[PDB]
């Protein structure tokens, strides 16, 4: 119980931090601002394999309702990373500047169960979970 | 490279008028100048085949090819870039031309807004490369480089004043927006005398 208790807040912060930048401005005092946002550090650590892995297993093992929320965050988090993984690599990283991306993909694309599990999620009536699960496979492909 | 599309700059600007670090982080596109790509011959062959790639690819019809070609000639601009400009904006008659100026228009404006309006993390970010400061004078010179007149002289026979005035308007405003930026920097107080001497010479 305690486990989920701590895990949930971190996921929430994790998600917020990702949001804590507006990527669309670029896609659609700048250097300093880019240095300052937490999004940079967040991505940096997320790439670390204990970090991504932990996030991933949450998806593998799904279902109280409280636990379910943790799951939603897990998925949303990954989706956001995938969406702007590129932005981090090419836009953000150089500005501040530490190391590259590859380990994350093999863990996601090659781990099969994660892919299978996400597929299974689409059916589920939480729309947040299903809608997002659908998106992830798209990004991964 | 830089996004040749007008829309992102427009949206970002409206945001500030909301600022999303994410879009802004896209960052250096606020170069101002389209320094690196000019008209390219190599680019033409790619274009003429009617298959072009962007920095997916698209089949390109003859009609589109002509519009793209006119752009390169008119603005001494790279052919592929000219293409991205057309794609981004609704294809209608010389729509790419519009996006070309529009892209520059808000980019300059945004820089102007930040430097003048804001005191802030972002102001620091934009200035920090100390890419903007270098570019400011050159951006001005870019406006100056006589492209329009030569064409007119060549044109004298079948003259098309109206299209020219259109260009002249966009450029003049650009120079005007540039004025605010330079002024804003002064308030911003960049480091020193070297700039002033260069500017006085300029």
């Amino acid at each position: 119980a305690e486990k989920w208790e701590v895990a949930e807040v971190v996921l929430e912060v994790f998600y917020k931090l990702l949001r804590d930048y507006e990527p669309q401005l670029e896609d659609f005092g700048e250097e300093i601002i880019a240095y300052k946002p937490p999004g940079f550090s967040l991505m940096y650590h997320l790439l670390n394999e204990p970090m991504l892995e932990l996030a991933l297993s949450l998806l593998e093992e799904g279902v109280k309702k409280h636990l379910e929320k943790a799951v939603q965050h897990c998925l949303a988090l990954l989706n956001l990373t995938l969406q702007k993984e590129n932005l981090f690599m090419d836009l953000l990283r150089e500005s501040q500047l530490v190391c590259p991306l590859e380990q994350l993909l093999q863990g996601i694309n090659p781990k099969a169960d994660n892919v299978v599990n996400i597929a299974r999620y689409l059916y589920h009536g939480n729309p947040e979970l299903a809608f997002e699960s659908a998106k992830i496979l798209c990004c991964i492909s | 490279s830089a996004a040749s599309l007008w829309g992102p700059y427009k949206d970002i600007w409206h945001k500030v008028g909301l600022l999303d670090k994410i879009l802004k982080k896209h960052k250096p596109d606020f170069i101002s100048l389209f320094k690196n790509p000019p008209k390219n011959v190599q680019q033409h062959e790619k274009v003429q085949k009617a298959s072009t790639e962007g920095v997916g690819t698209r089949l390109l019809p003859e009609q589109l090819i002509k519009e793209a070609f006119i752009l390169s000639d008119l603005f001494d601009i790279g052919e592929l870039a000219a293409v991205e400009l057309l794609l981004a904006g609704e294809h209608q008659q010389l729509v790419a031309v519009l996006l070309y100026w529009d892209g520059k228009r808000c980019i300059a404006n945004s820089l102007k807004a930040l430097i003048q309006s804001r005191r802030p993390e972002l102001a620091s970010m934009t200035t920090r490369f100390t890419g903007l400061t270098y570019k400011v004078l050159t951006l001005v010179s870019q406006i100056d480089v006589n492209n329009e007149f030569e064409k007119l002289q060549r044109e004298r026979g079948l003259g098309s004043e109206k299209h020219r005035k259109e260009v002249s308007d966009l450029i003049k405003e650009c120079r005007q927006s540039l004025a605010e930026s330079l002024f804003a920097w002064a308030c911003q107080s960049p480091l020193g005398k070297e700039d002033t001497l260069l500017l006085i010479g300029h």
